[PDB]
């Protein structure tokens, strides 16, 4: 039996991962194949040939007929190796050619050797032979015959390649086997159907499976993970989180009767949050006595990367208000249809540097800055409020502030005075803006946004880079680009309607419709780049820490923790500020004691008074000179905080060429 | 309106367009044409084929006073096939007990009727309906049609043979019970076999079960073909749904019509190869497999028409196809480049160093080889498969740039290049371009008469593109004077005599592959040149064919030109002799390319052409005949004003299709002058080695499967749109009692978008089905194609529309729905609002005939267009006016249309509701069709319907109405004391087919409406004289019949047809 | 399937690299053969679920208990 | 409104837009579609010939090929307004008495074009003009691939990437954020940092050709569309409708 799963399977490692219970199969007899090398071999295979020949060749290959390649030096070193110390010449050889090879001190002057060598072919001796002009189909079709295949080139696909000569001449089954490529040559070979072709994270397995299901879809023996669990029976990495989707529906129980309105889906919630919140297939009220969402459905919608319905397939942004064109108040969860892993660590996060998250104007900030401040998984704090900079704060240290500065833009438009008249002039009864008038307002908004805000933002962000590594919210995309912001640029959105948020909140300090107009100004000020689903940051923020305590937990607080920070020598006249903080098991921090923390230099200015009831502290300022810190310099196995202020354990202080120092116990 | 503008904003947010095809699609058309995916045809169902589940509503009174708890089977935890409840109804739910491979993403899932089922009927066209409840009553027919389409498309499965087990209880006579898989399967057997239950009581279930036939349970027929193998098909008695059984029987009939066994697969892959590779198929008793691939001819032709309509005047969709066939010819062709043969042969041309001109060295600069010259030759070789949509011409830059005198030597070589390159292209004006190329170069040297002052002799030869820019002096050679233009008189006869001759080559396998060509017969391809099959397989250089003759006579014309007496004394003798030697050698160059084009290229075009993602599309080639040059190949996709016949509406409602593409003339004649063979080539070894990896794929077998769905969805579209619009095709309409609006072209286009989206949601498709037809006017659609010659004579092809399965099954489901509208949550007729106060226990879904009235009832006032209400003055009664011009008070029996109430739903409520509640008038509101709730009530207590019916009357809107609420009493099994109940809304027709049984585990029903187990459904059990196959399907659905269960396997083609390498 | 093990035993009996008397990959097209597989039962059904489990569920469908 | 959802990291511009950017879109789209159909870009020898992080002051050239390769097609085949020895008689004609001349110079040519208006439309056009001719065929060293899309709002699907547009995928994420510089002057010690911009390097080679193409394209759509739609005084209209950039416009840089 041979089934196929949508993930890279190695025999020694994916057993340690388990990798089959991760799709949802309860489970010896299950022997794993090593399909690690075929993916890199496929990547080397694709750059020369086309796609379809390579894929349609690899499809027709069984993974039980065990075989191997053979690679030989082309012609001159082939005859030279037979000339050399081994006389291991096969019996297919020419009777005259082996006789001329068994002699000593052959050279160019030998006409009798050279005349026969210039008419000698490799295909005379070795058959079947893969040359460079052969199709990829006939390579595998000839490979499925005779347990060894002779080649000429490296660029082959299939089994392992072994070499014939030394490099100086060149230029075990069980009953159930899993793999990552569906075979067709056996009437019985199977493919699992858990996840679709849209959530496969390898980008070569995805390209393979789309082409397989494009043409061979009728003849695939298809099974589900429940049927796999029927057929079977009768170090620990972080940043790999199982995800599922919630198939729910909104119900409207008025009094007695209930109705069903929509049939929604919520694409990539993590499984650990669903386990720790303890939710099941039942009904739920998702509103409080006020009408706010009750602090767990809010977190579920802030973890996902999508929310659509199932009858049509358009994006569904839910209503956060309580005005009833469409109020979502009751939820009935009905199942979980796909399950796979995901690498939570993104691509853009390479060097340790501050995080600029771009949210729109009416997104929920006042709730998430309350919730993220109140999380603690271990003896650390994940994201305190003192490390978070609002989008508001950058334009407030100014002669009358940027909101009030563009509040008086009305002086300059003909027929416009008394700001309510401007807000009546721009928006109609629909509160959708007119096409020209919003741009006519924007052509006066824009020099106030660029020539007045951006130098102050550049100065403020230099100051914020100096006094620690923080997280900075931002309204628009270009607000972090016209000001030369240094850090990771994150474009985010929430699954909610940000517009009707702007009419719920009172105490807005100005026109309540004016801030909706100002939100439209920022929405048009930004560039045309696609934002990336706030759950893409929130899973990074929460889910590695929550997975950490299941295996770091109660080992010892002294020797699971360690911290990185800048170190000044003791010889000073009147020191260790922290940079990150790392919590890991014992072997990982023992592997962190090496990888020396030199080749990283700053210039610490350290002068302040004691400020709070905690012990002696001076809020220093470190400015990194050299390169910033890579993450693979730390680990893949050790979680670390992202934001930190600067302080050390009276007198004064000056510019100190600091260095780092890994301390632990 | 501060809070109200938020509602307006959200209601203008939620009306976003569902279709965003505003961007261009011609980057996706190319990928679809080069590689279209297969649909998913065969899917297996291991459960039991049903769609109706019997749901309980009100639980039974399992403790009571008049009967002990030891009577009921529920006290002993005995599992029963039916819910032991007080009221049981039938609701509709597709694919419960269905362990499918994967779902079609279709579902008609319904709540029980005590809940609200309005969300199924506001799905389609209610963009502008505000409330959560309520739907537009002018959308009901389109909503029901989409619901029936989903209901059909959710049942397209094949039944699977799971496995049996003989029982050990004495409940049956040792019968063989089915075992169906799943996580929890020990409770399906009570549901699946009603007659297996023991009979303790005189409860209604036990009165039904013990009054049936015993030997109709489990297995009764199998086909055992081999020892120790799966049985291929069985026939089983179990709970089923005869509509679903009918749908899956028709689907199995279609897939059994598509079936082939590997013997003709062997024969077809031999005939397509033309013997150059052979394959095998075994000779043994079969294991009864199912490989659906053989389709008809018209299904292939229709998809060919749709693809030709896709490539419309674009030349960037069809360019990668010719570029693909270039690489595919390059893979298996034996010919190769040899660029050095001209540079070798021009090393022995006798000339003098003293001269300034050099005829030996001018050709090598004019005709430089660069090894990328077959990339422009194999495209011209591949363009012979398509003259209808592709017309390969010579590039503009390959012409001598405003004339060029014949005294010049470089332009004289430039003439030779074009004269060799022009017969290869499929452009019909190639001979007149070849003639005018010389006639441009001879201006003031030799003159011939023209047609006008515009297309003169000096008019550029590339400007002759239309087949009647041909000069009269070209088709009458006598008009060219033999003594004042003798060389043009020569070249005209050379064109009229030695131009190549078209032929035909016979590709294709007509049996398995449906032939795709139109305007040519099947199993034939047309070539521009002549071919002769070779007798030898060790080929060698010969000089007797049309291309070598053409090269020789162009060289001899240039020899007569250099030997002309007006042209020679302008030169010296050492230059004339060198040019004559160069021409005499260039005639006798030794290249294999004219022999290859004669003998081997027509074989390997026919080898390739069936195995091709876009099949050949040709109109007839012709040399030199002006009257048979084809213009305007054109497809249609719609009719016009009132002409409903395609042969009449074809000539004025088409779209001309086709492109020219440009190739250079240098690279074709480098290929023609320079080409050689391998050293020891033997053709029956070379082609047998080359063709063998090509014929292990199955992509053409996937395209044959896609053409089924591409022809099927068109007839599905026509049949479904004809139920709401006025088309020309003869269809059968059933849903006229359901009201709808007068649909426009925008409504028809939107409904057709929903049709093909639901069509490609099932079958697992991801690109571009039926949008070429969808882009304009889906009401009147038709498919045809035509071209004409120059003389106005038109050929045309109107392919017939073959049999469709989904379009038949939708009409079958509508025929059932006409008699079982109740099960899908729809009522028929209209309601009568009036105060009825009594203690009786009749049900409002079956009212007594004393309370209803119609238009034929004497003394009933009818209200129409005219709704004018006069108020009351000084105590007189207010009045409303009749249709006949009378003026009546607010009393009696009235008849409204629903739209009259909807247009005046505020002004009528204040005037009428206080009179309906307490006074003495009763209003009949004509609707035709409506959904309904069911609020039950305990019949021992008081019950007023006014809070329900006032909430129904106040939610009526010019857009929508909510579902109609009723009040049905709860039946009991012992005597109860009666309390007065007031109800206002009753029905008119019978409306109580949805009820299954009342007091299921009880001896009798005394008070309230009763209904026993319906004997007319379970016909096979209760009637001992009926055959087991019999279904009375257009009237009732019977919920139990024999179903066949297959165990066929679907292997790939290469698992049975090997190929012998 | 079952011929690959026979060819491998054929190679091990002579202790050579490739076997000479092969049973698989012959010139004979043998796609319609059947081995005595463990998938079919003696009736003709499949064995997705074992026979004693099928009988146990078929008789646990209808059992009775004591009245409360 | 005048964008759809992403095809990977690229949003496409719908042709029913009201802005002027569709005329910028169609020139680069036609340029890519006509350079991909050339036979010379597909033999491996020419790909080897064309083969043959930050930057500072005292590897972009491996993945930014087809932007330059389609800039050259605009500069030398579509609108031959660039003179990239013959500059002298141009100005001697242009300085004569009956004719005038207008000296148009673009200030800040390196800070000119960003992801906001130009690079987004250009990387949307090159990702679509190439994918017709090249389907699955790889480039020099980058293979074919796949990435999801939300082009139409109906559904989403897989839609395999060609391999030449795979560089557009990997390169638009570089253009989307900006460039990173690093300085160290010897004229002031203790002065050593890094800096993030949107501007381009000063004196590269490929940074001239595509700026010239972007000059000539916007000048042509000025003289064609924006011109007649925004003026009265039909002497100005008659003057605009008489000249085109093939007949009188010469550009070499900014």
């Amino acid at each position: 039996a041979y089934i196929a799963v949508p993930a890279v399977v190695d025999s020694r490692s994916s057993e340690a991962i388990g990798l089959l219970e991760s799709f949802g199969v309860d489970a010896n007899d299950v022997s794993y194949q090593d399909h690690d090398y075929v993916v890199d071999q496929l990547q080397y295979m694709l750059d020369g040939y086309e796609a379809g020949d390579v894929i349609d060749a690899l499809v027709y290959r069984n993974w039980l007929h065990h075989s191997v390649y053979c690679l030989l030096p082309p012609k001159s070193q082939l005859l030279e190796y037979w000339k050399s110390n081994p006389s291991v010449i096969p019996d297919n050889v020419d009777r005259r050619l082996r006789k001329r090879l068994m002699l000593k001190k052959d050279l160019r002057k030998d006409d009798e050797y050279n005349q026969l060598a210039r008419a000698f072919k490799i295909s005379d001796v070795y058959a079947p032979l893969i040359s460079s002009t052969t199709s990829p189909m006939t390579m595998i079709q000839n490979l499925n015959q005779g347990e060894i295949v002779y080649t000429t080139t490296d660029r082959v696909i299939g089994a392992r390649v072994l070499l014939y000569a030394p490099r100086k001449y060149y230029a075990p089954h069980s009953r159930f086997n899993v793999g990552t490529f569906p075979s067709i040559a056996t009437p019985k070979c199977s493919v699992m159907s858990g996840v679709d072709i849209e959530s496969i994270p390898n980008e070569f397995i995805k390209l393979f499976y789309q082409r397989v299901k494009s043409i061979h879809a009728n003849i695939l023996n298809d099974i589900s993970p429940q049927i796999v669990s029927d057929m079977i029976n009768r170090h620990v990495d972080v940043y790999r989180v199982d995800v599922v989707n919630v198939l729910f529906e909104v119900v409207d129980v008025a009094d007695g009767l209930r109705s069903v309105s929509r049939k929604l889906i919520m694409h990539t919630v993590p499984v650990c949050i669903l386990e720790l919140l303890g939710i099941e297939i039942a009904d739920y009220c998702i509103r409080q006595e006020d009408g706010m969402f009750t602090d767990w459905f809010l977190l579920l919608t802030m973890l996902s990367d999508g929310l659509t319905d199932r009858r049509t397939h358009c994006q569904y942004l839910i209503n956060p208000s309580s005005m009833p064109p469409d109020v979502i108040l009751n939820i009935s969860i009905t199942g979980f249809i796909n399950r796979h892993t995901i690498d939570v660590m993104p691509d853009v996060y390479d060097f340790i540097k501050p995080i600029g998250a771009v949210l729109p104007k009416g997104s929920f900030k006042s709730t998430i800055m309350r919730v993220l401040d109140s999380i603690s998984v271990l003896g650390v704090k994940i994201m305190p409020r003192a490390h978070v900079v609002d989008s508001d704060e950058v334009g407030e240290q100014m002669e009358p502030t940027f909101e009030h500065a563009v509040m008086e833009i009305y002086k300059g438009i003909a027929g416009v005075d008394s700001l309510d008249d401007l807000t009546k002039w721009v928006l109609n009864s629909d509160l959708v803006p007119h096409d020209d008038r919003l741009g006519q307002l924007f052509q006066a908004f824009l020099p106030l946004a660029k020539d007045l805000l951006a130098p102050m933002a550049r100065q403020f962000y230099d100051n914020s880079m100096s006094e620690g590594r923080l997280l900075t919210f931002a309204h628009a995309d270009s607000e972090l680009l016209n000001a030369n912001y240094f850090g990771h640029l994150l474009r985010l959105k929430i699954p909610y309607i940000t517009e009707v948020n702007l009419m719920i909140r009172k105490n807005r300090e100005g026109g309540e419709l004016f801030q909706l107009v100002l939100s439209y100004l920022y929405k048009m000020y930004a560039t045309s780049a696609q934002p990336k689903w706030f759950g893409s940051l929130l899973r990074l923020l929460i889910c590695p820490w929550l997975h950490m305590e299941k295996l770091i937990g109660e080992a010892d607080p002294a020797s699971t923790s360690a911290e990185i920070g800048w170190h000044v020598p003791r010889e000073q006249l009147m020191g260790f500020i922290p940079y990150v903080s790392i919590r890991a098991p014992r072997l990982v921090i023992e592997e962190l004691m090496e990888k020396n923390w030199g080749q990283y230099h700053a210039q610490v200015i350290v002068t302040d008074q004691l400020v709070v009831g905690e012990p002696r502290r001076v809020s220093a300022k470190a400015v990194i000179k050299g390169n910033h810190l890579p993450v693979k310099l730390i680990s893949r196995f050790a979680c670390f905080t992202l934001t930190s202020k600067y302080e050390m354990r009276t007198g004064r202080g000056a510019a100190y060429n600091a260095r780092l120092a890994f301390r632990s116990d | 309106e501060i809070q109200r503008h938020i509602t307006e904003f959200i209601s203008s947010w939620q009306n976003h367009p569902i279709v965003q095809v505003s961007a261009d699609v011609e980057n996706r058309k190319t990928a679809q044409l080069l590689h279209a995916d297969t649909p998913r045809l065969v899917t297996w169902d291991a459960g039991l084929c049903t769609s109706f589940k019997i749901v309980p509503i009100v639980p039974a009174q399992v403790p009571q006073d008049v009967l002990a708890y030891t009577f009921f089977t529920s006290s002993y935890a005995i599992q029963s096939p039916f819910p032991e409840a007080a009221v049981s109804r039938i609701v509709v739910h597709t694919r419960w007990a269905s362990n499918v491979d994967f779902d079609r993403d279709s579902s008609v899932i319904m709540a029980p009727p005590t809940e609200n089922n309005i969300h199924l009927f506001k799905q389609l066209l209610n963009t502008e309906t505000l409330s959560v409840r309520g739907a537009n009553p002018l959308m009901f027919r389109a909503n029901v049609l989409h619901m029936l389409l989903e209901f059909v498309l959710d049942n397209l499965y094949l039944n699977r043979h799971t496995g049996f087990s003989q029982d050990h209880t004495p409940f049956t006579e040792g019968a063989n019970l089915r075992s169906l898989p799943g996580p929890d399967a020990e409770k399906w057997y009570s549901i699946m076999y009603p007659t297996r239950m023991g009979t303790p009581n005189v409860s209604k279930i036990c009165n039904f079960v013990a009054s049936c036939v015993r030997n109709r349970v489990g297995r009764f027929d199998r086909a055992q073909m081999m020892n120790g193998a799966m049985s291929e098909w069985v026939d089983v008695f179990e709970t089923s749904d005869a509509l679903t059984v009918s749908i899956r029987g028709r689907w199995m009939a279609r897939l059994a019509r598509m079936n082939i066994n590997p013997t003709e697969i062997e024969w077809a892959l031999t005939e397509c190869a033309q013997g150059y590779v052979t394959v095998t198929s075994p000779y043994a008793p079969s294991v009864n497999r199912l490989m659906p691939y053989r389709i008809s001819n018209a299904e292939r032709q229709i998809s060919q028409i749709i693809r030709v309509m896709n490539i419309g005047n674009n030349a960037t969709v069809i360019q990668p196809v010719l570029q693909d066939i270039s690489v595919l010819l390059q893979r298996i062709s034996p010919l190769q480049i040899d660029p050095t043969i001209i540079s070798n042969t021009m090393s022995t041309v006798s000339e003098s160093t003293t001269q300034t001109l050099s005829p030996a060295s001018s050709i090598l600069g004019k005709l430089r080889p660069s090894n990328s010259d077959f990339s422009s030759f194999r495209v011209a070789l591949a363009g012979w498969l398509y003259n209808g949509v592709v017309t390969t011409v010579i590039d503009d830059s390959s012409y001598p740039k405003d004339g060029g005198s014949v005294t010049s030597l470089e332009n004289l070589w430039d003439f030779f290049i074009l004269a060799l390159a022009l017969p290869l292209t499929t452009d019909p004006c190639a001979p007149v371009k070849a003639f005018m190329t010389l006639a441009n170069m001879m201006v003031g040297f030799e003159t011939i008469p023209m047609d006008n002052q515009i297309y003169t002799q000096s008019r550029r030869a590339s400007a002759f593109s239309t087949p009647h820019t041909w000069p009269r002096c070209f088709m009458n050679i006598q008009l060219i004077s033999p003594i004042d233009a003798p060389i043009l008189r020569q070249w005209a006869e050379i064109i009229h005599r030695y131009w190549p001759n078209p032929s035909q080559i016979r590709y294709g396998t007509p049996n398995v592959f449906g032939s795709a060509n139109l305007f040519t017969p099947p199993e034939v391809l047309l070539l521009p040149i002549d071919h002769q099959p070779a007798n030898v397989t060790t080929p060698t250089l010969d000089f007797t064919n049309e291309l070598t003759n053409w090269r020789a006579r162009v060289c001899e014309l240039m020899k007569n030109l250099v030997d002309n007496q007006r042209y020679q004394p302008g030169w010296t003798q050492s230059l004339v002799s060198s040019m004559r030697g160069t021409l005499g050698k260039l005639k006798l160059i030794k290249s294999m390319t004219p022999m290859y084009l004669q003998q081997l290229a027509p074989v390997e075009l026919a080898v390739i052409a069936p195995m091709l993602p876009f099949p050949p599309f040709q109109v007839p080639y012709v040399r030199l005949d002006r009257d048979r040059v084809p213009t305007m190949v054109g497809v249609t996709r719609q009719s016009r004003d009132t002409i409903t016949q395609p042969a009449l509406s074809l000539s004025t409602t088409n779209t001309t299709v086709g492109v020219p593409l440009a190739l250079d003339a240098r690279a074709i004649t480098v290929a023609l002058l320079s080409g050689k063979y391998p050293p020891d080539l033997v053709t029956n070894v070379w082609y047998a080695d080359a063709i063998y990896p090509m014929y292990a794929d199955t992509e053409v077998f996937s395209n044959l499967q896609r053409d089924v769905i591409t022809c099927e969805a068109v007839q599905t579209l026509v049949t479904l749109v004809a139920q709401i619009s006025e088309t020309q095709y003869p269809v059968d309409r059933y849903l006229d009692w359901i009201p709808s609006l007068r649909a426009s072209a925008a409504t028809a286009a939107t409904f057709a978008e929903w049709v093909n989206t639901s069509m490609k949601t099932a079958f697992d498709l991801s690109d571009m089905l039926l949008e070429p037809l969808l882009s304009g006017d889906p009401r009147m659609t038709q498919l045809a194609i035509q071209y004409q010659q120059y003389n106005g004579r038109t050929f045309n092809v109107i392919p017939e529309m073959p049999g469709s399965v989904i379009a038949d099954c939708v009409q079958l489901t509508a025929e059932v729905f006409n008699h079982e509208y109740n099960l899908f949550g729809i009522a028929r007729g209209d309601i009568i609002i009036g105060r009825v106060q009594s203690t009786h226990l009749w049900s409002p879904l079956a009212p007594p005939p004393d309370l209803v009235f119609d238009r034929d009832t004497p003394g009933v006032h009818i209200f129409g267009r005219d709704c004018r209400i006069s108020f009351g003055m000084n105590g007189a009664a207010p009045m409303i006016r009749d249709e006949t011009g009378m003026m009546v008070p607010f009393e009696g029996n009235w008849i409204f249309p629903l739209a009259l109430w909807q247009m005046n739903t505020r002004y009528f409520n204040q005037q009428f509701d206080a009179w309906i509640k307490t006074g003495e008038l009763r209003i009949r509101i004509e609707m035709g069709a409506y959904p309904y709730m069911l609020h039950y009530y305990d019949p021992r207590q008081y019950a007023n319907a006014w809070n329900l019916t006032s909430a129904w009357l106040e939610e009526i809107t010019p857009t929508s109405i909510p579902s109609v609420p009723f009040m049905v009493p709860i039946s009991s099994d012992h005597d109860i004391s009666s309390a007065p109940a007031v109800q206002y809304i009753i029905s008119t027709e019978y409306n109580d087919r949805s009820l299954f049984c009342t007091n299921s585990s009880s001896p009798q029903t005394i008070a309230g409406p009763d209904k026993h187990i319906p004997v007319e459904r379970y016909n096979i059990l209760t009637n001992p004289d009926a055959p087991p196959t019999q279904i009375q399907l257009p009237e009732v659905v019977d919920l139990y019949n024999v179903v066949t269960r297959y165990a066929y396997e679907t292997p790939p083609i290469t698992a049975v047809v090997m190929g012998v390498p | 399937d079952e011929a690959d093990d026979a060819t491998k035993k054929q190679a091990k009996d002579t202790e050579k690299a490739k076997a000479q008397v092969t049973y698989s990959d012959t010139g004979i097209n043998n796609a319609n053969e059947l081995s005595r597989s463990g998938n079919v039962d003696n009736e003709g059904g499949s064995n997705q679920k074992p026979m004693s489990t099928r009988i146990a569920e078929a008789t646990s469908a209808i059992v009775s208990k004591h009245p409360a | 409104k005048d964008w759809t959802g992403p095809i990977g990291e690229i949003r496409i511009l719908k042709d029913t837009t009201s802005s002027i950017a569709r005329y910028l879109y169609r020139t680069w789209y036609l340029a890519a579609a006509r350079m991909a159909a050339q036979p010379r870009t597909w033999d491996p020898l020419f790909q080897a010939i064309m083969r043959s992080a930050d930057t500072s002051m005292g590897p972009q050239q491996q993945v930014s090929a087809p932007h330059t390769l389609t800039a050259d097609y605009i500069n030398y085949h579509m609108n031959l307004s660039t003179t990239s020895e013959k500059v002298i008689p141009l100005g001697v004609y242009a300085s004569s008495p009956p004719n005038q001349s207008i000296n148009i110079d673009i200030s800040a040519c390196d800070a000119s074009i960003t992801w906001d208006f130009f690079l987004s439309v250009i990387m949307a056009a090159i990702h679509e003009g190439v994918a017709s001719s090249s389907i699955g065929k790889p480039f020099m060293g980058v293979p074919a691939s796949i990435v999801n899309d939300e082009s139409v709002v109906g559904v989403r699907a897989a839609r395999p990437i060609s391999g030449m547009q795979n560089m557009i995928q990997h390169l638009s994420k570089l253009y989307k954020r900006g460039f990173s510089y690093r300085v160290n002057d010897s004229f002031s010690p203790g002065n050593d940092f890094t800096h993030m911009t949107t501007t381009f390097p000063s004196g590269s080679t490929a940074t001239s050709t595509e700026h010239t193409a972007n000059n000539s394209t916007m000048m042509e759509t000025f003289l064609t569309v924006w011109g007649p739609e925004h003026t009265d005084d039909p002497d100005v209209l008659r003057l605009m409708k008489s000249l085109t950039i093939q007949r009188n416009y010469v550009c070499q840089g900014d």
